[PDB]
């Protein structure tokens, strides 16, 4: 047989990336594509926000003065916020903004390990000039989707359901490759749409490792 | 977070020499369909075996 | 006959759950049988499930 290799990785944008697997026999390509899509969508290492602590408000429903939208809306916006951490499975992010203007993800104070993937993302709008918001953002590495209720202390602390799903959609198309002297060989191309926290090639590598480990249950390695 | 629940089969049920049943209990949410479809299509589309083609 | 009355308001966030009633505007009503995983869902060639 022939073993596919990561011949090319193409990034049309930061969020959207394409990976190509050139050598694959007939039938192998489509099976591998479906399996990789399911593995990537099902479970990948993710760093979504877990809990948010607001200095000024106790619970999510009540609102703080000088903030355009509700605290619940702020929490759900923070859920959309995504970060990538290189070495720490746990990290604490602190946000401070004063004065009029939107509170973008760039304004979050960031350590060396943790980096915000999309600074343009906006958490809240501080309309009042004498309005300041201080946030302690807790980010936990996780797998899949965990509801807030499933997990589990201070009254001020707020829990937001986390979604450790770096990839949003995974689309694969099977197109025949052009080998110089070969037949019935097709290249698998996977379109990855992700928030950008996980590298595309790294995500493919992790998915392949997970699938191989699962297969090692069926037959000894 | 990289860890996964790795299945441990409880039985391999065999009714006849040709026909057997294999079950894996733990697996993972969504992994069962992936593994089953992958194995089924891989052993239908491609298996090393010899059969009669011309008579 | 009462001295003081204490009113406490509980805010409960109701996640969409199997068995909830889902109805379109045209009248098609039905319960959510199962919360299928995103990977299991059918997807078009664009890749959106």
């Amino acid at each position: 047989f022939l073993k596919p290799r990561l011949v090319d990785i193409e990034q049309v944008s930061s969020t959207h990336a394409k990976v190509t697997l050139e050598p694959l026999e007939r039938g192998f390509g489509h099976t591998l594509g479906n399996a990789l899509r399911r593995i990537l969508l099902s479970s990948m290492p993710g760093c979504a926000v877990t809990e948010v602590e607001i200095d000024g408000v106790l619970h999510e429903y009540s609102t703080k003065e000088g903030v355009q939208e509700d605290i619940l809306e702020i929490l759900l916006n923070l859920k959309g916020l995504a970060v990538r951490v290189q070495g720490k499975d746990e990290v604490i992010l602190t946000l401070n903004k004063s004065g009029i203007g939107p509170v973008t993800a760039a304004d979050i104070t960031h350590d060396g390990d943790v980096e915000i993937v999309k600074p343009q993302h906006v958490i809240c709008h501080l309309t009042d000039e004498n309005a300041s918001i201080s946030m302690r953002i807790k980010v936990q590495r996780g797998r899949g989707y965990v509801p807030a209720s499933t997990r589990i202390r201070p009254i001020g602390r707020l829990l937001v359901d986390a979604c450790y799903s770096p990839v949003e959609r995974i689309a694969y198309n099977v197109e025949a490759a052009r080998v110089e002297q070969r037949t019935d060989l097709d290249k698998l191309v996977i379109e990855m749409e992700t928030n950008g926290t996980i590298d595309p090639e790294e995500a493919i590598r992790r998915a392949a490792t997970i699938l191989a480990e699962q297969l090692e249950a069926f037959v000894d390695l | 977070v990289t860890e996964f629940l790795k299945p441990r089969l409880v039985d391999i049920e065999q009714v006849s020499s040709t026909h057997a049943k294999v079950t894996l209990e733990p697996l993972e949410r969504g992994f069962g369909h992936t593994l089953g479809n992958a194995l089924r299509r891989i052993l239908l589309s491609s298996m090393p075996g010899c059969a009669v083609t011309e008579v | 006959g009462v001295l003081k009355i204490v009113k406490v308001y509980l805010a409960v966030k109701r996640r969409i759950q199997p068995g909830d009633k889902m109805a379109g505007r045209h009248g098609n009503k039905g319960v959510i049988s199962k919360i299928n995983p995103i990977e299991d869902m059918p997807y078009d060639e664009n890749g959106t499930p």
